[PDB]
């Protein structure tokens, strides 16, 4: 029928996963262990090369419109908004977004 | 600089060494001063040789001349490959690691541009 019969269990899947980690890589500590890594010349280099191509991809971006005349007008407005953020560019956003690595 | 392999060592009875130190005008003093200059100039050439007395007082001889060598095993760590690993470690961060032998270096320059 039209009724959920369960939960995603977000609050449990986390609490099992924090135990099954060495204690130097649990949430409140991983922020420090990341920046105390990176200063390894093989770890920095791997991250730097990854960001090199991510920035390249989101530099010459394009907006693909639909077939109707309404979509073409909407696509032009989208391109203006994404290219006119006050003090921000998609390259900066892409290199901030990619920090989940 | 400090790998003194094959250095020349001379053994002389201490009677001659002590007599020279207290009698600067004795025949022992002249021979000691000659050794200090002759041994410094001892190279390999057309007339190099050694002539020593063969007297013996105990199980060991009075006069001897031997060339030293490392009594055991030398160094093991081979510091050459340590440096090569660290050089490639440094250049990789700048994308210019290819000198140790579209590319990585060309893509790195585009980032700065």
């Amino acid at each position: 029928r039209m009724s959920e019969q369960g939960t995603f269990a977000l609050a449990k899947v986390q609490v099992d996963s924090e135990r099954m980690k060495a204690e130097e890589i649990r949430w409140p500590h991983l922020i420090g262990t990341a920046e105390s890594m990176k200063q390894d010349a093989t770890v920095a280099t791997g991250l730097d090369m990854l960001y090199t191509f991510v920035e390249k991809a989101f530099k010459d971006f394009k907006v693909i419109p639909g077939e109707s005349e309404e979509s073409k007008k909407a696509a032009k407005f989208i391109e203006y908004c994404l290219k006119n953020m006050e003090g921000q560019t998609l390259r900066q956003f892409a290199r901030d977004a990619a920090t989940f690595n | 600089t400090k790998d003194m392999g094959g250095v020349i060592e001379l053994k002389i009875p201490s009677q001659i060494l002590n007599k020279a130190a207290m009698d600067p005008s004795s025949p022992e003093a002249d021979m000691v001063r000659g050794l200090m200059s002759d041994a410094a100039n001892a190279h390999s050439g057309e007339q190099s040789f050694f002539m020593l007395p063969s007297d013996t007082k105990d199980n060991a001889p009075q006069y001897s001349m031997t060339l030293k060598g490392i009594d055991g095993m030398g160094k093991q760590y081979s510091t050459a490959q340590l440096i090569s690993d660290r050089k490639k470690s440094i250049l990789d961060r700048l994308g210019a690691g290819f000198i140790n032998v579209q590319t990585i270096h060309t893509q790195f320059v585009q980032r700065v541009n």
